């Protein structure tokens, strides 16, 4: 079925893009702390330029942090649609197979193709769990951490785990 | 020390005793990387010269990854090493030690200072000390351990003040 094939088609592309976005963020969080530290190491009015530089680095970090959650939250939701569409189908296969044992015709869809889809769908959720786990470590960049950003990762980490719990029970 | 002071960074890449490039970086910051990455970074990225012979230098540059951060402002030169490649360094602010001075990972190191440069310079002109130093060399190592890459650093205001006499 193309709707599946195309659904898991773009998931590859978009989690790759996410992985790149997370690397972009990580790279920039190093920039900020470097500039922040340099600014703290010791006035010359030139320091105004030095502070304006640090000030502009935190805004990118803040902008990126919010743009990463938007990405992964869209993926979490998409993975849900896929799971919510895959598992009921396998359920229909188990039924149609059980009936085949008491005189029904075999199911049209092979189990080999279903298992591949559930494995590919799971491989995305484990990958995404690893990426959220990285962002949770980046959240510890500073003391207050980022109470809103940290909760966004925690809240998505729960959803990703509920999707896995679904997939790992019936597979 | 006038306001119109040129604190621009002057890099000089050296590969095995050969000068392979010079780069003036007019920005407060820069990152020295093998190849420029496709990302939206507020900080400038300065690529290492691509080795023409290709070896053994290329094998070394491909391990930089995050690279090196250099900050050249009014207070002098600062560096932070983000790569697994070991880096030794010699600069006016190096401590008095026997062995090599190695950049520590996750720690901003102060290479050069304008405050003490002006101080030690005012003492020479008057005649109570030697002239100040300003070059901040960086040596990269590769695997036995050989110093394949060398990068010299200096600020424009420094050499301009001394070379007058």
């Amino acid at each position: 079925q193309l709707e599946i094939e195309n659904r898991i088609q773009g998931l590859h592309v978009d989690i790759e893009f996410l992985v790149r976005s997370i690397r972009q963020l990580k790279d920039e969080q190093d920039v900020f702390s470097f500039r922040y530290t340099v600014f703290s190491l010791k006035s010359d009015p030139h320091q105004s330029q030095q502070a304006q530089l640090v000030q502009a680095t935190a805004n990118k970090v803040d902008r990126m942090r919010k743009e990463v959650l938007d990405i992964s939250k869209g993926l979490v939701g998409r993975l849900t649609t896929l799971v919510d569409l895959l598992l009921p189908k396998l359920d229909e296969w188990k039924v149609q197979q059980a009936a085949s044992c008491i005189g029904a015709p075999p199911p049209e869809l092979q189990l080999e193709q279903l298992e591949q889809w559930l494995t590919a769908g799971a491989k995305f959720l484990f990958h995404l769990r690893q990426l959220l786990k990285q962002l949770k470590e980046m959240s510890h960049m500073l003391r207050y951490k980022g109470d809103m950003f940290g909760q966004g990762v925690d809240l998505q980490n729960a959803q990703v785990m509920e999707l896995l719990q679904r997939l790992l029970q019936r597979s | 020390l006038p306001l119109n002071s040129d604190y621009s960074l002057l890099l000089t890449f050296i590969y095995g005793g050969r000068v392979v490039g010079k780069t003036q970086v007019h920005s407060l910051d820069c990152r020295l990387v093998a190849e420029r990455s496709d990302s939206e970074s507020s900080m400038e990225q300065v690529e290492f010269p691509k080795p023409d012979p290709l070896e053994p230098t290329q094998h070394l540059l491909n391990q930089l990854d995050r690279g090196v951060l250099v900050a050249s402002n009014s207070r002098g030169l600062f560096v932070q090493r983000l790569c697994p490649i070991p880096i030794s360094w010699n600069a006016p602010e190096a401590p008095p030690g026997p062995g090599p001075h190695l950049l520590p990972s996750n720690k901003c190191v102060e290479l050069f200072k304008t405050t003490y440069f002006c101080r030690d310079l005012a003492q020479y002109f008057q005649g109570q000390g030697p002239p100040p130093k300003f070059q901040a060399t960086l040596h990269f190592w590769a695997a036995s351990q050989e110093n394949l890459i060398t990068v010299q650093m200096e600020q424009a205001f420094a050499r301009h003040l001394l070379e007058k006499i």
